[PDB]
Order: C-alpha cells, then structure tokens, then sequence
C-alpha cells in the first residue's frame, strides 16, 4: 500500500 | 546530460533442448534514458508479438526490461536480440548461444 | 527472513508527444505485485501477483486515485525541475522516485526510504533517520526548504513505520507460499575448450529465488576476482533468476579451480568442480 500524498518540488 | 549504454543478454528460460519448447529472453539493463528498442530475431528476421516487463530500475537508477517470446530451439535456426538506444550509433546485435 | 516493499515511479517528459508518461511498479522483494501506467487504455493500478487479487474493490479504487493524483504531481515536478536547472522546454527529462520499507524476520521496521532522482542523478533523499534530507545540489535545496517548511519527513515517517510495514506484513502472510519460500540455485560447471592451451570453466546457477547470490571462482583456494567474468543476475521469466561466473584456465589445470555458491535457499554454501 502506497502513501496518500506526494509533495511537489 | 548523462546517458548509460544498455547491457545485453540473450538466453533461454530453461536449458536449450532441440525440438523442446522454451522461452527466448533478452534482458536489457544498466541504461538511461528509458527509451529503448529491442527486437527478438529468428534467422535475421523480427519475431512478432514479443512481450515485455514493466519499466523498472535499479538502486543506481538505471533501467531494466525483459523481452520474451515462446520458441522451439533447433540445430540450425539462429536466434538474436537487436537493441537500439540513444547511446548507440548503430543497432547492436547479440546472438543467442545456448552456452551463455 | 528479512523483507522489503518498494514503489518505483518513473515520470518521462516527451515534448511534442503529449503529457509526461507516469509509471509506477510495486515490489515485495524481487516480486512485482502491482503496476500503473498513465499510457494505458483506462489507466489503473493492476494486480501482478495472485496474493494481491485478494484485496477488495476499495483498495483498487484508493490505490488508483493515489496514482492519478501522483501523475499530476510528478508532471508539475518536471516543469519545476526545468526552471531550477534553467533548462529548455524542448528536451526530454526523467524523474524517478523509490520509496518503501525493510522489515526483519519479526516484521519490525528495519529502515525506510524516500529518494528522488532527476535525469539519472541524485536529487533529494530522506535520510535514514526519517527526519532530515540530503539535497544533491542548490536546485534540490529549494525542494528541501519547501519540504522542511511543510514537515514532509514527519509524514513519511508516520507512513513508513505505520502503513508501509502493516501492509507488507499482510502481503507476506497472503503470499507466504511464494514470498517466504526461497528456491535454491540449480548449479553446474561446464567446460568449453578455447585453444590447445586454454579452456573456459563456466559455473551456472539456475532456478533461484530471491535474486541475491554470490558466485565466485577460486584457484588453489584463492579468490579470482580479476580473472572471473561475472554476468549480471538476469530473470528467467518464471519468478526465478539466473547467473554464471566464468574462468579461463590452462589445459590440464581444471581441478585447481572450485566454484563457490552462497544463496539463502542453501543451508550451507556449495563447492563445485568440473566433473568430467
């Protein structure tokens, strides 16, 4: 299972 | 920017045995960028409908793919992988050799 | 055994040819279990292992959403990366991410990961402490500052020690017939005369899982690192892996050489010779 969020650079 | 040239291996899933059905594999690895053209050849000619693994990469970020097709090896039928990538000025041909 | 779960993202821009392709693949050890491709007919997270098919419709919906949202995220990242490096919008570029967790035999977090690369080069990495970052350059420090401001490591840390290990524990139990079975290599030494004066001894290992393996040649009990040709471990296509090590030896001297194999599926390491 992946994590909900990713954040931009 | 920086580019890495594919490593190439042609081999069978199982030890080769004439008249015995098998899989011909071409494993390309260590390459960057990801775009690559790989053909499996039978007596010089492109085998149709070859399948491939999903794009992944190693810890050094270099990509790798497996291309594969069903085959029945024989005494005289020659087999090869043909590979092109931005790093290569010409397509690279690598012959299948049952001892490699 | 010890185990790992990894997600691998590749985002590849292709000016003139549509929006950047986004691919995700998930692994437990050397077994792919899930995939996503933005270039698919109706892109979604797809099962690639029988033990994941188990998970219900909500799993598949929630995971697909994550991947559709991350497609947009990594497309922004690529645009931003252009600016940070003062690059033209005509060239094609690649962002990769790896992230996941290792667990020990009792299934406790051994360590977590979160790493990005730009064009095959290190960009930013979460450090092993799960609290701080390493930026490879001044471009990547802008991201670090943004991520520090937004308390990103804290969020990754909750994930890595929480859901990352919980799900891998569940995957391992469901897929235990394969994920927790090590298959030992099938080994043999072949003999190929080169000339009157020289022969190749080739030490094979076939049919092994997981991919990790050590294959070495010794001459009179001394390691032959410089004198061995060692191929990269390659997949067979049936979950298993292959490898060989080769030595060129003088004629008549084949019995001074021994092949040594170490693999998880082997209770003790092996020693093989050319057996004519």
């Amino acid at each position: 299972e992946e994590y909900l969020k990713a954040w931009t650079f | 920017m920086i580019q890495r040239t594919p490593k190439i291996q042609v081999y069978s899933r199982h030890p080769a045995e004439n008249g015995k059905s098998n899989f011909l594999n071409c494993y390309v690895s260590g390459f960057h960028p990801s775009d690559i053209e790989v053909d499996l050849l039978k007596n010089g000619e492109r085998i149709e409908k070859v399948e491939h693994s999903d794009l992944s990469f190693s810890k050094d970020w270099s990509f790798y793919l497996l291309y594969y097709t069903e085959f029945t090896p024989t005494e005289k039928d020659e087999y090869a992988c043909r590979v092109n990538h931005v790093t290569l000025s010409q397509p690279k041909i690598v012959k299948w050799d049952r001892d490699m | 055994g010890s185990h790992s779960m990894r997600y691998f993202y590749t985002a590849m821009s292709r000016p003139g040819r549509g929006e950047p392709r986004f691919i995700t693949v998930g692994y437990v050890d050397d077994t792919l279990f899930v995939r996503f491709d933005s270039d698919a007919t109706s892109p979604r997270k797809e099962p690639r292992a029988p033990w994941i098919e188990q998970e219900g419709p909500e799993y598949w919906d929630r995971e697909t959403q994550i991947s559709k949202t991350n497609t947009q995220t990594y497309r922004e990242n690529l645009r931003t990366a252009l600016r940070y490096y003062n690059q033209s919008e005509a060239g094609s570029h690649i962002i990769q991410r790896m992230y996941g967790c290792d667990v020990g035999p009792d299934g406790r977090l051994l360590r977590g990961y979160d790493q990005d690369a730009y064009d095959g080069k290190d960009y930013i990495a979460l450090n092993e402490d799960l609290s701080s970052w390493t930026a490879a350059d001044t471009a990547a420090q802008i991201t670090q500052r943004k991520w520090e401001a937004a308390r990103v490591a804290e969020q990754l840390r909750a994930y890595l020690e929480g859901l990352c290990v919980e799900s891998l524990r569940r995957y391992l139990e469901n897929g235990k017939e394969t994920l927790q079975r090590a298959d030992p290599p099938k080994t043999h030494v072949t003999h190929h005369p080169i000339s009157d004066h020289e022969v190749t001894l080739r030490c094979w290992a076939l049919g092994f899982y997981p991919a990790e393996i050590t294959l070495t040649w010794q001459r009179d009990g001394e390691d032959q690192t410089q004198d061995t040709e060692l191929v990269e471990t390659r997949p067979a296509g049936d979950r298993t892996f292959q490898k060989w090590a080769a030595v060129v030896v003088p004629s008549g001297e084949e019995q001074r050489y021994t092949c040594h194999v170490q693999h998880e599926g082997l209770p003790k390491p092996l020693t093989l010779r050319w057996e004519p």
